[PDB]
């Protein structure tokens, strides 16, 4: 049961490793698209009034 | 080309004439049954009623969802938004209170009627046509205007539909009646007036939208007050409809309406496909008039039926492990799964309150636990339809769960069968 | 003299002035407007014309109207003869109660006192609630901030802070309701006149609190100055009359919420989230002026709604710094239920120095706050496995801080409305003792659901007993003849008949009052005379 | 406050006035710095320097960049902070350390000022809320 | 797509009889009037699509 | 290259040259598809075609739409890679094969020049980081 | 940057050597293009570098 125990948290880790990897590069995904959608709606208020 | 100017601000018919009317979003009629005969002209952009000419919201206004007459109740004069995604029953929560009000208007007296107002932005000629079928079908047609915008009309005609429906339906608030105004797709109005702004060069803000779509949504939710006995008393209660993407709640409009609004009727996609319908998430879903405008004796079993969806949705996230009985968990973990699914309701068929509060009774007091979870929705048919339905004619009249009836309806419903042995 | 209208766009008015301009703040009338329309002035645009935010809607405005300049900012009366009145932004009267007695008519408008006339006294403000009284006390003084989302409960505590701060005390009051719902506007009057603390007609003198309302309805140069009208009844008590004010702010956020909806028709380019660019500066005026100097003492409370749950948000986010005791109200805690929904380790107060409110009171409430931060660090396991790894070392700070937040939970007087069970006030020598008690292990016996929702720490003995004799009331009750049919009630055939039946009419009463009017099915236009003319068959 | 001096633009001072109290109080800190004596300037609220001078840029109508903040709000920061240095011995020896302020949203330091001010100095003092409330007072992560 | 539509609107309102229109991509409407919209002298809304959309 | 043109616009090169590098190359690959012989064109980074477009919309203070790219960024490469055709035998039987070249991030299809690209051409040679540094080359997913 | 780079391209065009050009942090050589695009008024690309990145 013991050994049974490290081997099901080592595909636990390696999961919520890779899964884990998967959300950081979502996440600066959607970091990257805030900034431009934030700066677009900046510039398109900007160019309306100047 | 010649501009000539009217010499009037916006003006629409109201009055009893528009009653049984499909019109757009100016007040001409699109029903093909001629103009308007008995009505007058008023405006569009109306003040709504201040501090002194308002009363508090007592009297309920009954949906006919059992989700919503018992943990997120409605009273007559407030404001309950209908917040979800797409297709997640928002316009049937809605139509089910109105086809709820004739259900109840050939009850009461002409002082107690609801007529409804269903305002259309932004949606098809083809989905509105098929809601006047409906509502003729079912005869809420006499109690209703429609007021319908759709998409291929202008985006003035879209933007001021909410406003020109709100005052045909501030007609029955301010001369003593009480109205019921849905706005579906309050967030098609506001793409509407966004278009209106952007082409206008009034400078973007958030999403595009001007600085003043919050002005544009809380000078139209104010309306809706429950007026004072000097005033004649009357009501206009709102069922905002606003649609999120993805569950965003954070979007500029959705979080307008919720702070405007006072309660919040959130609708889950996810709680949809598990065949929770109506869709009703209970721990987002608020309304802030509370139960001091509930049926009583609905206020008396939904404490405890609030009270066990609580614990039911925190034992939930361990329910992935049946071989883990505790039988205190497990307990409630049945219990308030008797709960979720006596809750579940078929839609176009609103039920009356008072058959309502008796079967949370039959589901509080645990009447229905020898049944299994998946036959609770045809249990509550038995307990329904095998009762004595004078049951019903008394808790209608006294209001309340008397205690010369809570021994009375104990034993009606142990002379019921219910489907699980 | 006068200027006349140039531009109508929304609820911004350009006003041009032929010589003798208006100074920047100064309040215009409308001259021959149906409902009186104050301009009140805020930029000089260059070529003789002002730009101006309205005080009320603009339909109806026609470029040539003439605007009377009044050579002063918005005037509203103050003094005594504005109590148990309520006020609008202009100051003018909407309770219909008559016209306002007027001490002085002051202008809303005013600097913030200055540096040398500040008073650094900090004494504590015993507030009867028992997560606000032990972890973020309330300054004597000083300006609280609740901030919460929609619908986690600042509205329901700023109303439980009224009844418990506002009812014994000295002072007069002032609520600024600032573009919140009117209907809780009026919940409030009536609260009020029932609670004797508006006290209407002859015995107007005796109020204790004036009301200015800016709900959500009127236009955002209503909302954004209506806090400053609010502020300058205050600033009456506090200089000319010298004492201790208390300023109630529904919404704090609105005030910078109006300031954002006229702004692009400013001429200002955006800033950040969809604010103004003078968003640190506007709310920094206004906040700066709600101060206790050393005439008298303003303790002001002010809701503050925080967009979406979202305190990174730049309205919330700027508004912390002007604040002594910061609330925060959080969803998280009322999903649990646990109902006022102050998050424990996000509320901070000044007077949490122990300096100030002394040693004893600063461990419990350190205390507290490090035995419920364990408990966060722990629900990393004990909700994924379920509180058997922990060799009951920290199985027991679980169970410690678990009876903590149902003991930080408290009944309203003002919640009896809302829910079946009493107010609950608790002296703040009785929440230290109590939360001493569960903290060092004087309760560890007791369970934790006795801790919900009660008054103190002789409630929660109370409430114990009671969970342990009804749970021997679930053995016989049932049967054994005691809920029969014959006992006490009578029969169902009888009952029917009982009811009085209410007589339905069927023809729903419409149209014997309707006094209609004829549709034109053709457009009604004006010729050059104005005359209402039919539209021209020329295309 | 025999050795402190305090520059206090407050929150109803003008926009220019908080934008100009840090390089007010960098002078009368270059003083002691440049006279062969120490200092140490504290600038409080150096994220609240930048929103004021956001507001002055935004309405003198200069283009703004991301969180609308103006191109020059590096050289803002940095054009202050590199004036705290520790002068050679022909110069008097004398130096000015200077504490910049940041306050982040939510411990986000990919802010655009946070990471400007990051950039310009020569390491952080971090402060987590976490640890705060875990008893570490200072919570210096 | 207005071209296609008014065959099949020939075919139902005057011909009188069910048609079927398969409109592949009728998101490249809106995105060719995004393209028009930028240089018809607009604001751009949410996006960078067209106020009209 | 007794056979090979190659048309170069490389990162010094002003953005409208390296914007207009496909659509010359592929004018001198047509020569090849219209006298009915056959044509072979390598795009290589239309990644990089659409950045410099990207610039030259910009700096048209042309409004952006998603990641800062045009509205006809997609008519960019569609009305570029609708030329590489398979012409009739009344045209001759010629053919243009394009292989256009697109760079993702982090393995990320879902971009938007990305996207664009999978629904303008026929097929799709998808080469995964993963099995390259595995040492499976031509590292085809 | 271009500075540093005229003085090492002296030595590989007239000296004719190997030369080792140090760019001690190349991102804020992108970040200082950054700021002058700002300045010049030009519309940023994605997450707010300049058009011409
Ligand atoms: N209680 C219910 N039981 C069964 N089906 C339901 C129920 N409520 C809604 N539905 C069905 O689910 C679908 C959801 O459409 P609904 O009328 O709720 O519109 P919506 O999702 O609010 O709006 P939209 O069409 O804009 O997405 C419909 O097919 C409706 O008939
Ligand atoms: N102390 C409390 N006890 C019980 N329920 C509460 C309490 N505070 C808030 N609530 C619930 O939360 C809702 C929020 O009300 P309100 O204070 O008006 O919201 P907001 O703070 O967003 O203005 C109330 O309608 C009530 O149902
Ligand atoms: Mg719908
Ligand atoms: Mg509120």
């Amino acid at each position: 049961e013991h050994a049974s125990r490290m081997s099901a948290m080592e595909n636990s880790t390696k999961s919520a490793g890779e899964m884990l990897g998967k959300l950081t590069l979502d996440y600066n995904r959607k970091r990257q698209a805030t900034i431009t959608t934030e700066l677009i709606e900046i510039i398109a208020g900007a160019s309306a009034l100047m | 080309d010649l501009v000539y100017r009217t010499g009037q601000i916006v003006n629409v018919p109201i009055g009893p004439g528009t009653l049984g009317r499909v019109t757009d979003g100016l007040g001409q009629p699109i029903d093909g049954k001629g103009p308007l005969t008995n009505v007058r002209s008023s405006l569009v952009e109306v003040k709504a009623p201040g501090i002194i000419a308002r009363q508090s919201v007592r009297e309920p206004l009954f949906t006919g969802v059992k989700a919503v007459d018992a943990l997120v109740p409605i009273g007559r004069g407030q404001r309950e938004l209908i917040i979800g995604d797409r297709q997640t029953g928002k316009t049937a929560v809605a139509i089910d209170a109105i086809i709820h009000q004739k259900n109840c208007n050939e009850q009461v007296p002409k002082a107690q009627r609801v007529y409804c107002v269903y305002v259309a932005v932004g949606q098809k000629r083809s989905t509105v046509a098929q809601l006047v079928k409906l509502f003729t079908q079912t005869g809420a047609m006499r109690y209703t205007i429609m007021v319908s915008a759709t998409a291929s009309d202008a985006a003035p005609l879209q933007f001021l539909a909410p406003y020109s429906g709100c005052a045909m339906a501030e007609y029955f608030r301010d001369t003593g009646k009480h109205g019921l105004i849905i706005y579906d797709d309050l967030s098609k109005q506001s793409v509407a007036y966004r278009q209106m702004s952007l082409l206008l060069r009034r400078p973007p803000g958030r999403e595009a939208f001007p600085g003043d779509v919050f002005y544009l949504h809380s000078r139209l939710l104010e309306r809706a007050a429950k007026l004072s006995k000097e005033l004649g008393g009357g009501s206009l209660t709102a069922f905002p409809v606003i649609e999120t993407q993805a569950g965003d709640v954070s979007a500029y409009i959705a979080t307008n309406v919720i702070s405007i609004t006072d309660g919040q009727i959130f609708l889950e996609t996810e709680l949809f496909y598990k065949g929770i319908r109506p869709a009703l998430n209970v721990g987002l879903s608020v309304s802030r008039v509370g139960s001091a405008a509930q049926f009583p004796g609905m206020k008396q079993v939904a404490g405890t039926l609030k009270l066990e969806l609580a614990q039911y949705r925190e034992v939930a996230a361990f329910a992935q492990f049946g071989s883990d009985l505790d039988a205190a968990t497990q307990y409630v973990l049945e219990r308030g799964a008797r709960l979720t699914e006596m809750l579940k309701q078929k839609q176009f068929a609103p039920i009356p309150i008072e058959r309502q509060t008796v079967a949370v009774y039959a589901a509080t007091k645990g009447f229905l636990d020898k049944v299994r979870v998946q036959d609770i929705v045809a249990a509550e048919e038995a307990v329904i339809s095998q009762v004595n339905p004078a049951v019903f004619k008394i808790l209608k009249a006294n209001g309340k769960i008397t205690p010369a009836l809570d021994a009375h309806l104990k034993a009606e419903l142990r002379k019921v069968k219910l489907p699980g042995a | 003299d006068a200027g006349y209208v140039s531009q109508v766009i929304g609820p911004v008015v350009d006003v041009r002035f032929d010589g003798e301009l208006p100074s920047i703040l100064s309040s215009l009338e409308v001259e021959g407007h149906s409902v009186r329309l104050v301009l009140e002035v805020a930029q000089h645009m260059g070529d003789n014309t002002v730009r101006c935010i309205a005080m009320d809607s603009t339909d109806g405005l026609v470029r040539g109207q003439k605007v009377v300049d009044t050579g002063s900012p918005i005037k509203v009366p103050v003094g005594r003869g504005t109590l148990g009145r309520i006020m609008n932004v202009i100051g003018e009267p909407v309770d219909e109660q008559g016209p306002i007695d007027a001490a002085d008519i002051w202008s809303i408008h005013r600097e913030a006192p200055e540096f040398t006339e500040q008073s650094t006294e900090q004494e504590i403000l015993v507030t009867g609630i028992k997560v606000v009284d032990l972890l973020a006390p309330y300054q004597r003084g000083g300006k609280i901030g609740l901030f919460g989302g929609a619908g986690v409960g600042k509205t329901v505590l700023i109303m439980e802070l009224i009844n418990n701060v506002a009812k014994a005390h000295g002072g007069f009051s002032v609520f600024a309701g600032v573009g919140e719902r009117t209907r809780e506007g009026n919940d409030l009057y009536r609260e009020m006149i029932e609670s004797g603390v508006i006290k209407l007609g002859a015995e107007r003198g005796n109020s204790k609190c004036t009301l200015v309302y800016g709900q959500m309805n009127e236009p955002p140069g209503a909302r954004a100055r209506v806090a400053l009208t609010g502020l300058t009844v205050a600033e009456y008590f506090r200089d000319i009359e010298g004492q201790d004010v208390l300023l109630f702010v529904d919404n704090i956020f609105r005030f910078t919420q109006a300031n954002s909806e006229v702004s692009a028709l400013l001429g200002r380019i955006p800033s950040a989230v969809g604010y103004q660019p003078t968003l640190a500066t506007d709310l920094g005026g206004l906040q700066e002026r709600i101060t206790t100097t050393t005439k008298g003492s303003i303790t002001s409370v002010q809701a503050v709604y925080v967009p979406a749950d979202d305190l990174t948000d730049p309205a919330p986010a700027t508004t912390f710094a002007h604040l002594d005791a910061t609330t925060v109200l959080s969803r998280s805690i009322a999903e649990l239920g646990i109902y006022p929904a102050v998050d424990p380790l996000d509320s901070t107060s000044r007077m949490l120095n122990p300096n100030v409110i002394g040693a004893e009171h600063y461990n419990v409430a350190r205390g507290v706050q490090k035995v419920l931060q364990d408990y966060k660090n722990l629900q990393d396991i004990i909700a994924i496995l379920g509180m058997d790894e922990l060799s009951e070392e920290d199985k027991l700070t679980v169970a410690r801080a678990r009876k903590i937040q149902r003991f930080l939970s408290q009944p309203f007087q003002v919640a009896e409305v809302f829910t079946g069970t009493p107010g609950k006030y608790v002296d703040l020598a009785d929440t230290i003792s109590g939360f001493q008690g569960v903290l060092t292990g004087k309760y560890d016996d007791l369970p934790e659901m006795a801790f919900y929702m009660v008054g103190d720490i002789k409630e929660v003995k109370e409430k114990a007993d009671k969970m342990a004799k009804d749970i021997a009331s679930r053995k016989e009750a049932d049967n054994k003849k005691v809920s029969e049919e014959l006992k006490d009630i009578p029969s169902l055939d009888k009952l029917v008949s009982e009811i009085k039946e209410v007589v339905i009419e069927e023809d729903d009463g419409l149209e014997e009052d309707f006094k209609a009017e004829a549709l034109s099915s053709e457009t009604v236009v004006l010729n050059e005379e104005g005359k209402s003319v039919p539209l021209p068959k020329k295309n």
